[PDB]
């Protein structure tokens, strides 16, 4: 197999950041040509090609990109990281066939840790006329991209009806948004008083609970 | 630099075409490659076809489905799946790449002559990538987005800033393009990824923080434009008390 290190990634910018990839067989074949390539995938984005043959340079990218290694161990490093670098990195094998890559490496750029303001969203009256409701809990501006996110109706936590999503990560402050969207029938919705997001996070003093009054 | 065709909604059971290619007769030395995204899921070789064009090899996974090909008077390039699962919902990648080719294996004639050889190819790199398309799978029908506020209070207030949204509901497919203010109002915006809801509709939230003292001195109105139902939707959130 390919197994591709670590899963997750951080660099404060100016940094350096070395990803590995371990091959459990032999990458070389015949004089010294070890089929290790390496990508980066942006969001929004097609892959890219970094580097082939475990340490070429491809063409038109940056001097920071480097690789090395041999045989079994491959590390990719990249010095110098700025906010274009943030993305998914993937190892690709070109030794034995059928050719695969590795499971990716979410680098992120490190800042300062920024807790998050929480808003919280009753069902508007336009919706409950559609006969649905749905409760949103707003995050903003956090790091870092881990954040726990509980839906309490009355005081009871909800599982298995609510699903989120978070921003990509903004080049300009470096920080995440989640929401989160809990939905209720518009029965359940008004057979219950108090709706409530609690939200845990490392730039958080103390979990917070935003919560509002049905009424 | 290469060039595919533009996203695809299938009901399941049904097959898709998917076309790509560089300018005219640009990469003709390079090899064909067809990598797979599912986002979140990872990074999927799917098959190669030699530049020479004497290989053209599928992985097991989607041996039983998927056809590749290129005529080479067009240069066009082609994949093909078929009997569509809601599994097959992903984002379909072509790439040109170079390779090794080293003759592993030998046989002679008993006076000299080449009997037979066989070459292995060895993956060099994918340098050309295509922008992607997205193949999308599921049994429902197109159903324009219902968008409600998301209002204003003294809950969504922290400090001096207030946030307010619009909430775009129960869609199909995507994707959905949401505005604020025609584009005047830019920052603070943020617009999430829709979530694949059990109905098997997409759900979409667009908010942005502004300022209280702008809740009577301003006006915000989301633009919320679905192309497949031919719907653009236009939205005033006030904060309601």
């Amino acid at each position: 197999v390919l197994t591709q290190s670590p899963h997750s990634l951080s660099v404060t910018p100016g940094e350096s950041a070395s990803i590995s990839c371990k091959s459990s067989h032999s990458l070389i074949h015949g004089d010294r040509n070890n089929y290790l390539a390496w990508y980066v995938q942006k969001p929004g984005r097609s892959p890219q090609l970094l580097i082939y043959l475990a340490s070429s340079r491809a063409s038109g990218v940056p001097d920071r990109f480097s690789g090395s290694g041999s045989d079994k161990d491959f590390t990719l490093k990249i010095s110098r990281v700025e906010t274009e670098d943030v993305g998914t990195y993937y190892c690709m094998q070109g030794r034995e066939s059928p050719w695969t890559f590795g499971q990716g490496t979410k680098v992120d750029i490190k800042r300062t840790v920024a807790a998050p303001s929480v808003f919280i969203f009753p069902p508007s009256d336009e919706q409950l006329k559609s006969g649905t409701a749905s409760v949103v809990c707003l995050l903003n501006n956090f790091y870092p991209r881990e954040a726990k996110v509980q839906w309490k109706v009355d005081n009871a936590l909800q599982s298995g009806n609510s699903q989120e999503s978070v921003t990509e990560q903004d080049s300009k402050d470096s920080t995440y948004s989640l929401s989160s969207t809990l939905t209720l029938s518009k029965a359940d919705y008004e057979k219950h008083k108090v709706y409530a997001c609690e939200v845990t996070h490392q730039g958080l003093s103390s979990p917070v609970t935003k919560s509002f009054n049905r009424g | 630099q290469l060039v595919q065709s533009g996203p695809e909604v299938r009901k399941p059971g049904t097959s898709v075409k998917v076309s790509c290619k560089a300018p005219g007769n640009t990469l003709k030395t390079y090899d064909l490659h067809w990598v797979r995204s599912v986002p979140g899921q990872g990074l999927q070789w799917m098959g190669w076809i030699s530049h020479e064009g004497d290989k053209k090899v599928i992985v097991e996974r989607f041996k039983a489905k998927v056809t590749i090909d290129w005529d080479r008077s067009t240069n066009t390039a082609y994949l093909q799946l078929s009997g569509l699962t809601s599994g097959d919902t992903a984002v379909y990648y072509c790439a040109k790449g170079s390779k090794h080719r080293l003759r592993d294996y030998a046989l002679y004639d008993d006076d000299g002559a080449l009997n037979w050889a066989v070459d292995v190819d060895y993956l060099s790199n994918l340098e050309f990538w295509g922008q992607g398309t997205a193949v999308t799978v599921s049994s429902a029908s197109t159903k324009g987005p219902s968008v409600f506020p998301l209002a204003p209070s003294s809950k969504s207030t922290s400090g001096g800033t207030a946030a307010l949204g619009c909430l775009v509901k129960d869609y199909f497919p995507e994707p959905v393009t949401v505005s604020w203010n025609s584009g005047a109002l830019t920052s603070g915006v943020h617009t999430f990824p829709a979530v694949l809801q059990s109905s098997g509709l997409y759900s979409l939230s667009s908010v942005v923080t502004v300022p209280s003292s702008s809740l009577g001195t301003q006006t915000y109105i989301c633009n919320v434009n679905h192309k497949p139902s031919n719907t653009k939707v236009d939205k005033k959130v006030e904060p309601k008390s």
